[PDB]
């Protein structure tokens, strides 16, 4: 799944025929029909689903909505959280003008700072 | 009272006539103002009259009042037992009903029929009669209702948020200002008994630095959320929204209660942060109490100067008093302060030398 | 930053940085310890939502080996963390509503804080 998410992010995939197979692969449909003794038919499956959902996040954004393979309590908390069509000079507008008053570094905003740093340029 | 039993059943007969107009807020405010010190005789019978005064509220059909349904559920059986367990959460929800009248679904189920008589030039009167009658049947109101209401901020609850804390303070100030005298009389005791004397003086702390601690909005971070700053912010909000006539109690309050409860200097700084900004509100029309508050500040200054080792945080105090005399009073407190300033220390004397003009 | 971005690297890089910022600033041991404890407690409250709190608690209980190594190395023979740590705890225990909200977040952190305090009795 990871290797071919990597392959899809490189190829065009305009037909999106690979996504129809990736969704079936990540699908939790088979409830261990074959008597495959594993002792963790649910736990290992949930682990595999939440592990696959950790990757293939940026990819599913470059295409149709995600098939929701994880099915967990809460998704990944840390992400881009960057507006679709907005200039990068938003630190002065929202982030820094707030941290100048909100003087505890706003632990949620530090990820925004790192993302802006490695998305723009140190200069 | 005893003829009060005459209309206890009369309200059951002509209770339908009140389907036209309804102003029981003033009818109750004019009743619990100064009678509350002896209102127990009326409240032991209000144990029954809660179902009589509720005749005006029951003689309607808007189907927009929501928490009134919970109040009915708790007051239609065991009139002294049901609303008493979830008191904190009940007060939190009751004042949330008003604080959400600015951002949430405000023009929804509450206002209707026909938006020009919907009691929405001001919606605060909705949660006044409830607070009154819900406990008027008991001997509790007067001291415990207002204190428990104030106790929703400093005694934080999972149902109270942390973002619009200033909006919630505004809601508290708007609810409390309209209740009669005994309800909002809590603020004075809540200040004196606890805040100025919790320990705050001997155990002062390495916290010592006053100016960052007293002023609110220091609770921008989760830090600096000291319980004394909460009371200062709440007193600010209350004195602000109530800045019409209930401010006439502050001069007697200061010159009678605050004198033998102050020995150190940051207590004087707390009194300053309490009664500083409202000096202009006083000077607007209440030009009398200005000189009383001024001489009270001078007397507290003398009281701390006579009992202190070193006066370190007094440098801003000097210019504070300077501008307070310069832009508020003028030369009216001069005859009263000439014989008061002289008993100070040589440092404070050299500082305030220019007051003699 | 040292808590959110990274978790490893504890030889003494954070110790060196804390020392360096301690030299060129107001450096009372009480204020320094209150600052580290306030940054330790402001996390785990507003930052995490799901599985991040399980890392925030591990960071709060990795912080005390750091301050222990700091006490062993940085300070020597001048208020050897007997008086200043107590003064900072009193400097911290004064702010009750912060600790109240901290216990309210975990919903069981009152006794957990009681144990973490006697856990810090290693120093």
């Amino acid at each position: 799944a990871v290797a071919w998410l990597v392959a899809h992010v490189r190829m065009l995939g305009l037909d999106e025929r690979e996504k129809s197979l990736q969704m079936i692969r990540q699908l939790a449909g088979p409830l261990y029909s074959e008597n495959t003794l594993q002792f963790y038919n649910e736990r290992v499956v949930i682990m595999n689903s939440i592990l696959e959902h950790m990757c293939a996040d940026v990819l599913q954004q470059t295409a149709t909505q995600i098939k929701f393979p994880s099915t967990g309590v809460d998704t990944m908390p840390y992400w881009n959280l960057l507006p679709p069509k907005r200039p990068i000079k938003e630190v002065l507008t929202d982030i820094f003008a707030k941290v100048l008053e909100k003087g505890w570094v706003d632990s949620r905003s530090i990820h925004i700072l790192d993302t802006l740093l490695h998305m723009g340029g140190v200069y | 009272l005893p003829v009060s039993k005459s209309l206890e059943t009369l309200l059951d007969h002509l209770g339908g006539l009140y389907k036209f107009h309804d102003r029981p807020v003033t009818y109750l405010y004019n009743t619990l103002h100064y009678y509350e010190m002896c209102l127990r005789n009326r409240d032991h019978l209000k144990r029954k009259l809660v179902h009589a005064i509720i005749g005006s509220l029951k003689d309607n059909r808007p189907q927009g009042w929501c928490l009134s349904d919970t109040y009915l559920k708790h007051a239609m059986n065991a009139r002294e037992d049901n609303p008493w367990v979830p008191e904190d959460s009940y007060y939190c929800k009751l004042i949330g009903r008003l604080v959400d009248t600015m951002a949430g679904k405000s023009p929804g189920p509450f206002p209707n029929c026909d938006w020009r008589f919907n009691e929405f030039p001001n919606p605060a009167a909705h949660a006044l009669h409830v607070t009154c009658v819900e406990l008027m049947a008991l001997a509790v109101p007067g001291k415990d209702v207002g204190n428990a209401l104030l106790n929703v901020v400093l005694k934080s609850q999972p149902l109270v948020p942390r973002e619009n804390i200033t909006a919630w303070m505004n809601a508290i100030g708007l609810i409390i200002t309209a209740l009669p005298e005994p309800y909002w009389i809590v603020l004075h005791d809540r200040i004196v008994n606890v805040i100025s004397s919790s320990s705050l003086t001997s155990e002062t702390e390495w916290v010592g630095y006053p100016f960052r601690l007293f002023d609110f909005t220091a609770c921008h971070q989760s830090y600096s959320e000291m319980s004394c700053s909460y009371t200062l912010a709440l007193a600010h909000a209350v004195w602000h929204h109530s800045s019409i006539g209930q401010l006439s109690l502050i001069p007697k309050f200061l010159t009678e209660a605050l004198l033998p409860v102050v020995k150190t200097e940051f207590q004087l700084l707390y009194v300053y942060h309490l009664v500083g900004p409202f000096l202009q509100r006083f000077q607007q029309e209440r030009t009398r109490c200005m000189i009383e508050i001024g001489v009270a500040f001078y007397d507290m200054l003398l009281n701390v100067d006579q009992c202190s080792t070193h006066l370190n945080y007094m440098d801003p105090i000097c210019d504070f008093l300077y501008h307070m005399k310069y832009m508020f009073t003028g030369d009216s407190v001069k005859e009263q302060v000439e014989k008061i300033i002289c008993n100070l220390k040589p440092a404070l004397k050299l500082r305030l030398r220019f007051i003699t003009h | 930053l040292e808590g959110t971005m990274n978790l490893t690297g504890e030889m003494q890089p954070l110790v060196e940085q804390l020392m360096m910022v301690k030299r060129m600033q107001h450096i009372p041991t009480p204020l320094f310890v209150l600052e580290i404890w306030k940054a330790c407690f402001v996390g785990l409250i507003e930052s995490p939502e799901g599985t991040q709190e399980l890392k925030w608690t591990a960071f709060t209980y990795l912080k005390i080996p750091q301050v222990l190594v700091k006490l062993k190395k940085y300070f020597h023979g001048e208020k050897d963390f007997t008086e200043d740590v107590n003064c900072a705890f009193e400097f911290l225990l004064k702010l009750t509503p912060l600790l109240d909200k901290a216990d309210q977040r975990c919903n069981c952190d009152c006794t957990n804080f009681l144990l973490q305090e006697c856990n810090k009795q290693g120093l």
